[PDB]
RNA sequence: CACACCGCCCGUCGCUCCUACCGAUUGAGUGUUCCGGUGAAUUAUUCGGACCGUUUUGUGGCCCGAAAUGGGAAGUUUUGUGAACCUUAACACUUAGAGGAAGGAGAAGUCGUAACAAGGUUUCCGUAGGUGAACCUGCGGAAGGAUCAUU
RNA sequence: AACCUGGUUGAUCCUGCCAGUAGUCAUAUGCUUGUCUUAAAGAUUAAGCCAUGCAUGUCUAAGUAUAAGCUUUUAUACGGCUAAACUGCGAAUGGCUCAUUAAAACAGUUAUAGUUUAUUUGAUGGUCUACAUGGAUAACCGUGGUAAUUCUAUGGCUAAUACCUGCGCACAGUGUUUAUUAGAUACAGAACCAAGGUGAUUCAUAGUAACCGAACGGAUCGCGCUGCGACGGAUCAUUCAAGUUUCUGACCUAUCAGCUUUCGACGGUACUGUAAUGGACUACCGUGGCAGUGACGGGUAACGGGGAAUUAGGGUUCGAUUCCGGAGAGGGAGCCUGAGAAACGGCUACCACAUCUAAGGAAGGCAGCAGGCGCGCAAAUUACCCAAUCCUGAUUCAGGGAGGUAGUGACAAGAAAUAACAACCUGGAGUGAUUGGAUGAUAGGAAUCCAAACCCCUUUCAGAGUAACAAUUGGAGGGCAAGUCUGGUGCCAGCAGCCGCGGUAAUUCCAGCUCCAAUAGCGUAUAUUAAAGUUGUUGCAGUUAAAAAGCUCGUAGUUGGAUUUCUGCUGGAAGGCCAAUUCUAGCAUCCUUCUGGACUUUUACUUUGAGAAAAUUAGAGUGUUUCAAGCAGGCUUGUCGCCUUGAAUACUCAGCAUGGAAUAAUAAGA
């Protein structure tokens, strides 16, 4: 199969490596899953040790925490924007760890108004409390909310957990990306 | 396969053929009453086990303690075989042995010495016939070799006719015939 | 290759259990609290040291009438690896057998009292947290007692109590404290402990003082606290840990055997 | 040179045998890996859904309408792993060859006489030209010379 | 035993090789062969090819019994005992071989904070019809197909520790996935307001906010309000491991000097992939990396090491082969199951061989144990058994060509028969078949040994007088020990390792006689070691014998002048011997931060110490009858036997640590 090994491939002076074994199992690797968006599928994997590893194929949805306000919700996905690696993972939608992606942020605009009140487009006092002691929200955030989106890191890795998870942009993250998602344009 | 040790009692010379050397030996073989040359060889290589030991010993120092320990072990073997005498126990004197002091040693000897064999020749022959009983056991061996502690012990088997057992079978056939 | 080895062969096997040469072309092969090369297989004490056995096969007829215990339960397989300090114990005759280290670098057991087999001796490995923040020692038999002293360090013995699974009497680790050691050139001697050198990086090493004023060095890997500054938790065997010298040796045995 | 100058001994040429060399045949055969071509089997993946059952009603008083949806066969899509065979080339190793031209061996032949004495033109070196053959002569060296030496 | 003799000449002294000599626990081969102990043996070339049989199976009180089986005890669910079959576990160990392979493997030495781990050992854990959930499958019965096999279809029943579901406090556990807070530490405090663990971490662990079902939280079994242990399975250690990984190390070759790269060459960022780290792989980006200290390539009649042979020291050659790694199962490649395999006494395919076929098809892998063909100079029985040694299993019980015992066996190692003694010519103790009377080779018992035979060791009835129970193998000019002997041959036949014998008197041929050397062994051939100071570090030689570049410059390489706290007196601890020799404190202006380590430029060097498998090797102890060996034994009318029994110890460049005043590099120049 995929070997792993070192005993293909060259020397640091340039020299053939002389081989005299066969290939080995523990040299193992596996074809890619370059999975991407669709209705959820996922495939265990039968690894060494009898341990399980559960690839990816096709994810829908995804666990996202904002960062500063320290909470996570279940998300929907709509689209991969940026990579850094390829561009060819962008163009036909793959996601992968560090990839730019899409998210609808109606669960943290809920969230928003319930928890804070001040909203975007007996409790009341825990609201204030609340405000008191965390809602100002970045001047790009304000402007990114309007559309009914959010952009995030996807943070797992898909292919070995079998899982979407990421993380909110925020700050000078979300400062960067916007610049070459502009410079393309 | 097998974990088995084993080596070669003796080797042969670099010259076959000195007749200061075949003299010599000659000498030791009408002594002492030997088969061949091999049986001077053994005794040949077996002294110099010996004194090549004591030669990589003596170039030390008498407060080594290699030397302290390992000589006194190598003299005590020749004080028990009867090689050196007592008086002396330097680690010096074993250099000034000889293959005559072990040739005496043996037990064709210690029979003529005893005397009761008479002749050299014929010690060797009431040794390998089953006779001459050393210490609690009999002993079927010319080159056997004694501990000195044991050299008052040799005497007739208790079986056989010098010893006082049933005679051979030989008188049998006389006395029964007659 | 391809998996692990279910034989071992003679020769191959550790020279300690002087296993001979001739007699057998295999040697009984012991997993258990103990290393392959730091303990001993329960056939060869009842075979080749205290003589219960001829064969092979009368271990298996011994052991699987379940009279041997170990550590106050009961061992059904013949190749147990019994190692240092673990106590054995026959119901029939009545006599139990704590192994120790001979001076020579041998296993051998040592008899002992009754109520003194009720104890044993276990040197920390290390200390570590467990789950819902509860700490944990472990140690050189691979046992893991829990809720300790927060006294207790690395590198140092707890007596253990056995019919009960509680420790009883804890020691330190520091200079004037008695310390056999269990591997390496000097096993099987017992000195105090003068110093120990750090080198911050790998291989601590400790220099200690026999009771005859010798000294010496081991890693502290081979190096097991028995008890305090002279006195001892444990009894010892013969010579106590000395190790006298290769031509007292020799005088005190010749000496022997002329009787 | 010592069989002692009727000494020793050099080279061509002639005859017989043995060993290697050059050699036209775009020589010959075996083995190796290089790009390229075709490409078995197969992991993964794509759709696929022989007929197995979970509920849902239908309907004959547990059969057959069918609709949802787990299991999963054959076949199939695209990848990778990639044996095997073939074309070309190079490298490696054996091997034939008309003719050419070496060396040594015979055991005695033919033609000289080169060297060893100032060997009858002292010997020898480097280089050049010439001649049946040893060899000869030109130019510059060396004594290992036949002179350690004379206003 | 640190060794030397013959051969260039008419003769001498040299250089110098050739020949002689000895060893091999190295093969082959010739002739000879009485005994017992131990015992290598299809490696060398063909990792060429294989008929037949065998080498992996396994059951406890404790997973599943309606045999239409057995067995006497007679049980309304199940008396026990059990064929068969399902399930579990093993089959990845062992054994065999050496074709690959030259910083590869392997060796010693690190690391795993870069990871998986059946089993063993010890821990932990109520938090999600609960007097019990579901429907199929063998064996079995009925029944066929095909020429044929460890081929199997259709039909009918029935099980589970097989397979699959699945409530539960005494929103709500543990785990996975991401985000993220704490995880303190050189010093004391004052005023104001709204505490695990490393040398070292993002480690252990706790906390917060959510995520998924794809994983645990026992629908299991035996003996006996209540004990014991069989099995299952998760996380965390532990153990048996394994995978990578740091540093240093190898034979010949320069008639191999420049290799590597757009298709990963060296590095960077971000994926992917893996059990995890990595150009391991993919995108973009930079232009690197190695080499005269030998890169790259070629050769090996090359698996590596532990080791073996070799009689000063230094070396040279060998290591297929008892142990530890490695690789392979005709050639390559692919893959399932599982903790673990890129498995071959597992499967799929191609290529190369080859078996049966009724001609449609089917099955094969002895570099396992015997055995055969073929290659060769070159190598054993198609034997008996698990009794010892160990291993696998559901296991006290079953199995094992692993392993052991016997047969063949002058590959080899050890011991030692073939005579000894008398009385009756040479006389300065030896001979003289002249008679003479005094232990096993052998053949058969006995007991012992043995799993069953057999051998050894004991004791037995027979058992040598040309001791016919008969010792041979090479030599007799020199080297080389031993005949100017006697016949035959006549530069013939032949000898002859080298020098040389033979042409009609041969100290060498072919014989006889006698003598010499080794001896149950001895000669020959090939390779190898010493001799070889004829490869020379120790240790050669270079005017004329073999050999100083025609001559200067010159980079690495090698080697480099002198010089920087020396002397003196007073102690202290030891110390050999009828005060010397070690080591150490002070005082001549000699640090300190503390209560052993920090500083003294840095190493090499030397010393002591750590850690490093045994076997082999040297070696302590010990009458295996001696001995090669082996690791045993030795005392003793005593019986919980004793010697609180022995089986010591050394040995194993680079790496880690340490005392030190020289020597030599190296650094520098408040």
């Amino acid at each position: 199969g995929i070997s792993r090994d070192r005993r293909h491939k060259h020397r640091r002076t340039g020299g053939r490596m002389p081989v005299h074994q066969k290939k080995r199992k523990f040299e193992l690797g596996r074809p890619p899953a370059m999975t991407k968006l669709g209705p959820k599928r996922v495939r265990p994997v039968r690894c060494r040790g009898g341990n399980m590893k559960y690839r990816a194929l096709r994810l829908d949805t995804g666990n996202y925490s904002w960062s500063s306000q320290k909470i996570a919700k279940k998300t929907r996905l709509l689209g991969v924007v940026y990579n850094a690696s390829n561009n060819e993972l962008v163009r036909t939608n793959t996601l992968v760890k560090n990839s730019i992606v899409a998210i609808d942020a109606t669960p943290f605009k809920a969230w928003f108004r319930s928890f804070y009140g001040l909203d975007l487009g007996h409790t009341l006092c825990l609201q204030n409390k609340h405000r008191q002691q965390g809602p100002k929200l970045d001047p790009l955030l304000e402007e990114q909310f309007n559309t009914g989106r959010l952009l995030a890191c996807i943070s797992s890795r898909p292919g070995q957990s079998g899982r979407a998870d990421g993380y909110i942009l925020e700050g000078e993250e979300l400062m960067f990306y916007k610049r070459k998602m502009d410079k393309k344009k | 396969k097998s974990y088995r040790t084993y080596s070669k009692t003796a080797r042969s010379p670099k010259r076959p053929f000195e007749k200061e050397r075949l003299d010599q030996e000659m000498k030791l073989l009408g002594e002492y009453g030997l088969k061949n040359k091999r049986e001077v060889w053994r005794v040949q290589y077996a002294l110099a086990k010996i004194r090549s030991a004591a030669r990589e010993l003596l170039t030390l120092e008498e407060k080594d303690p290699r030397r302290v320990f390992q000589g006194t072990a190598l003299l005590r073997r020749m004080v028990r075989l009867g090689l050196l005498g007592e008086s002396e126990q330097k680690l010096d004197y074993v250099l000034g042995l000889t293959v005559a002091k072990f040739l005496e040693r043996r037990l064709q000897t210690k029979v003529f010495k005893l005397g009761l064999a008479k002749s050299i020749h014929h010690a060797r022959v009431l040794i390998r016939q089953r006779h001459i009983r050393v210490g609690k056991h009999i002993v079927d061996i010319p080159s056997f070799m004694v501990r000195v502690d044991s050299e008052k012990h040799v005497d007739y088997a208790i079986t056989s006719p010098f010893g006082g057992g049933r005679p051979g079978r030989v008188k049998r056939r006389s006395l029964k015939g007659g | 290759a391809r998996g692990p080895r279910k034989h071992l062969k003679r020769i191959a096997a550790p020279h300690h259990w002087m296993l001979d040469k001739l007699t057998g072309h295999y040697a009984p092969r012991p997993p258990g609290p103990h290393k392959l090369r730091e303990s001993a297989p329960l056939v060869v004490l009842l075979r080749n040291r205290l003589r219960y056995a001829l064969t092979y096969r009368e271990v298996m007829m011994i052991v699987m009438q379940r009279l041997i215990k170990v550590d106050n339960k009961v061992r059904t397989d013949q190749c147990y690896p019994a190692g240092f300090m673990d106590v054995i114990s026959i119901e029939k005759t009545k006599e139990n057998f704590r192994m120790l280290f001979d001076t020579k670098g041998r296993f051998v057991p040592h008899p002992i009292r009754e109520e003194e087999a009720s104890y044993k001796l276990c040197r920390v490995k290390k200390v570590v947290v467990g789950p819902k923040g509860v700490p944990a020692l472990i140690t050189h038999d691979g046992r893991t007692m829990r809720y300790p002293h927060p006294s207790i360090k690395a590198h140092d013995c707890i007596r253990l109590d056995l019919n009960t699974g509680k420790i009883v009497d804890t020691l330190k680790f520091e200079a004037g404290n008695m310390a056999m050691v269990t591997g390496g050139h000097n096993v099987g001697r017992v000195g105090v402990i003068v110093h120990r050198e750090r080198h911050l990086g790998g291989f601590d090493i400790i220099h200690l003082r026999d009771a005859k004023n010798n000294e010496f060095a081991t890693r502290i890997s081979n190096v097991f606290v028995i008890g305090k500054g002279e006195k001892a938790w444990i009894s010892l065997p013969k010579e106590k840990g000395i190790r006298l010298s290769i031509m007292e040796n020799r005088q005190v045995l010749l000496k022997k055997q002329q009787m």
